């Protein structure tokens, strides 16, 4: 939608449309990938992220619920 | 010293001029070489003024939208849009030069006569 | 997911998202810029993980390692 | 509200001509039957025959230049000739060659082309193998049991060989002592018999000059009447004067037959303009750059007399004043340039 | 307008307002709005049809927000109308002319000056140099004549009944109005282009 | 890094990925879709550089460091 | 006409509509038509035989189908009729300077 209306007039047909509209529905999975990632940033947002976040405080066990993680990293520091 | 290695043929997609939407042939994107493509190159340049868009590069696009719409005397705007376009279409190194003949000043619509001179 | 995914299924996916009368050819021009664009695009998601990584110190000691440290 | 710029490129044609250049063979295959126009070098429909191939490939190169055009056609053997006849009639051709041309073939081959040139005004050329026609449209080469490249070959397909060639020759330049460096073989022969040979009014090669060439650049007609003469002997002079033709009818066709009203300033245009054509050939060394161009006065007098309106107690230019009923009497001079093959002079 | 609602007559007016501020040399048609910045979607062909009918509306061009023509609201021009009466930009150079015009007779020639073959000369001379100065403008042409009006001298006299014949028309002028003017001129106001098309080689 | 990695730079560098007889010429469609993809994918490079800033313990702002100390 | 057959008024409605759009200045002799594709094949003698009759038919000519000519209708000519009266080009300039007057 972005590229189409920096798109030219003369390039306003479907024939030019459909690559561009692929395109940005790929970069839109692309930035959804970099809002995850960027929850994967923060220990609380990460979730799967937890296990080598323990494994940073070199600690290791099975899991259930990522909020048990989080608390056990809260416990561990301080 | 050196001596200049001729420019390659340039391809792109065909579309009739009018059309303006790119013709295919058979499923697969139709082949322009030698006096085709320039044609193409000149029509895109000359639709759509650069600066309208960020993507395009500075030298590229050209400035005739100013004087579209009657904002100043026609015989001074024919000698300013001359030079106008030949700084927009000088800049592909395919083209060589660019002559203008005259305008027609008829009621509402303006009419000229430019010239291209090309290697192939 | 950096990981999940890959140069040629996103590639792929690309391929597949194009809905057109044109036959998807080998060795074309427009899959030549497609193979161009997910280059980019694994390069990009590659330095992602990187990030992550650099973000997690599991390996290639950082500045981040000296900081989280302090 | 929005009026948009559209401009597309002109440039002005020049020496706009037809039916030049354009080689036409027909060959019986089973395989392919059907008409193939070559426009591209090493173009072969892989239904083509290995010797159709070699046909195609000997028609490919050329004396000076690759001929312009070659146009192929395929149908089987049975009915060949009515429905090659049909194809030609069809398109415009320059010249005509068949691999498996047998006389009566050939008959019908000449015929057609004389009876075209004669009542159509379609001036052509065909080549023929072994023909002794009154015509000078064909082509006879009497070499038999050509070599070319260590390989044999055929009359039929030397002939061919020999149309592609000339074909590709320029019109200022020369047919005859062409040297052919594909020929490394031939058959002794000798010098008297060429010269006889030559005179009968046949085409041959000879050995010539640390090479072989053909002696002479002739038409297959032995028999030059008394207007035809020395000056139509050559296959030369009748190319121009076909070309020549065929461009003053085309544009003639594509001018003045219906769209251009029949005045006395319409016909002086008209007669500008052929003087234009006129001296477009002049500037080529095809012909003499001396030519007048007049309006036919005696044609005028007859139309006068098939009217009955008397000839007396008006000024002759009243008769060119004259309304021609829809018609155009003209006359023109011409003198294409012949020059010498090999010559002899004199020493103080 | 500037993120906020508006009337069609508060647009209007300041189209009005927009039009008043616009120098005659200039043109109105393609004006960018730069305080306009949020507006409803509509077609291309919408627009054109739009125009077509004698309208006047704003479209997205030219990375800008503008008008597409400076047509009158008259959708039905007539033959002695036409194309150029479709324009406002020329009726508005027409009404000029006639009221200055108006203007400058009423405060000169009424009454105060006398009714004279010389009188009349001077009065052409006078219409004729206010003609140089609106041509000093590109308004309109530079090329315009003025005239005495001899036909309506014509039909003053058949309505005096003093006979056309057996004298010069020279004579005509130089006979007596009877306190009245009969004038002819010619004019010719400057159109010209809004967008081109052109050809190349 | 990725103040290196620009539009101009990545525009060329995909031009360069791409194997096509078309000679590449300054506003080609198929140019057009690699331009644009070059833009966005250096803003996102942009994006990258500010999360590097933002997952520090310093530089933080009101939200990211009251997530820090809780 | 286009790869397809047509009945006889079609094609004189074809004419008629071409002749409509052909000014006086031209003559719709020799007149080329690329919509016609095939015409039935028929001996150039009788060609010449139909234009005496004043008969209006087409001709496969210079390699395109093609008006024989714009002769009129009309069969019988009177001996102070002429040959210009057979020509529907030159009565059409007489009647319209006719209707004109």
């Amino acid at each position: 939608m972005k590229l189409i209306d920096k798109l030219p007039s003369f390039d306003r047909n479907y024939i030019v449309e459909e690559i561009q509209g692929a395109y940005d529905t790929e970069l839109n999975i692309l930035k959804e990938d970099i809002d995850d990632t960027f929850n994967q940033l923060f220990v609380d947002t990460a979730t799967w992220g937890l296990d080598m976040w323990e494994d940073i405080l070199c600690i290791e066990k099975k899991e259930l619920d990522f909020d048990t993680r989080r608390s056990n990293i809260k416990a561990k520091m301080r | 010293l050196p001596k200049t290695e001729e420019l390659p043929i340039f391809r792109e997609v065909a579309w009739d001029f009018e059309k303006d939407e790119p013709i295919l042939e058979k499923g697969d994107f139709k082949i322009i070489e030698k006096k085709e493509a320039l044609k193409v190159w000149i029509y895109k340049c000359i639709k759509t003024n650069r600066y309208e868009h960020e993507i395009y590069s500075l030298e590229y696009g050209t400035e005739l939208s100013e004087l579209i719409g009657q904002k100043y005397t026609k015989g001074l705007t024919e000698s300013e849009a001359s030079r106008f376009i030949k700084e927009a279409l000088l800049i592909n190194p395919y083209i060589l030069e660019v002559n203008v003949k005259s305008a027609n000043f008829n009621r509402d619509i303006l009419s000229a006569n430019v010239k291209v001179s090309t290697i192939y | 997911m950096y990981s999940d995914q890959t140069y040629e299924v996103i590639k792929n996916r690309t391929l597949e998202n194009i809905n057109l009368d044109i036959y998807k050819g080998e060795g074309s021009f427009l899959n030549n810029m497609v193979s161009g664009n997910n280059l980019e695009l694994s390069k990009i998601y590659l330095e992602l993980s990187k990030m992550h990584k650099m973000a997690f110190i599991q390996d290639t000691y950082n500045q981040f390692l000296d900081k989280r440290v302090n | 509200p929005s009026i948009n710029i559209s401009f597309k490129e002109l440039a002005t044609t020049v020496k706009e001509r037809s039916a030049r250049g354009i080689i036409a063979m027909v060959l019986k295959d089973a395989k392919a039957l059907g008409l193939n126009e070559i426009h591209e070098k090493e173009d072969i429909p892989v239904d083509l025959s290995a010797e159709n191939k070699e046909y195609i490939n000997l028609a490919l190169m050329g004396n000076v230049n690759t001929p312009n055009k070659l146009l192929v056609y395929v149908i089987e053997g049975e009915a060949d000739i009515q429905t090659a006849l049909d194809f030609l009639e069809t398109k415009e051709f320059n010249y005509l060659c068949m691999p498996k041309a047998v006389e009566a073939d050939k008959t019908a081959i000449k015929n057609w082309i004389i009876k075209l040139r004669d009542i159509d005004k379609v001036k052509v050329k065909a080549v023929l193998g072994k023909v002794v026609g009154n015509h000078e449209g064909i082509i006879n080469f009497t070499t038999e049991d050509v070599l070319v490249g260590e390989k044999k070959y055929s009359v039929d397909e030397f002939t061919s060989r020999v149309a592609g060639l000339i074909a590709g020759t320029p019109l200022s330049q020369s047919v005859t002592y062409t040297k052919l460096s594909d020929v490394v073989d031939i058959p002794k022969m000798t010098k008297v018999d060429a010269e006889s040979r030559v005179n009968k009014g046949e085409l041959i090669l000879i050995k010539e000059a640390g090479a072989i060439r053909i002696a002479r650049g002739v038409n297959s007609l032995t028999e030059l009447t008394a207007e035809k003469g020395e000056m139509f002997q050559k296959i030369k002079i009748v190319d121009t004067l076909d070309i020549i033709h065929s461009d003053i009818r085309k544009v003639i066709i594509d001018d003045y037959i219906g769209k251009v009203t029949n005045s006395y300033d319409n016909k002086c245009l008209l007669i500008v303009a052929i003087k234009s054509y006129l001296e477009e050939l002049e500037k080529s060394a095809l012909i003499e750059s001396d030519s007048t161009v007049e309006i036919d006065f005696e044609a005028q007098k007859s139309y006068l007399k098939s009217k009955g309106v008397d000839l007396s107690y008006m000024t002759l230019q009243e008769i060119k004043e004259a309304n021609t009923g829809s018609k155009v009497f003209l006359k023109a001079k011409i003198k294409v340039l012949d020059a010498m093959e090999d010559i002899d002079l004199s020493i103080e």
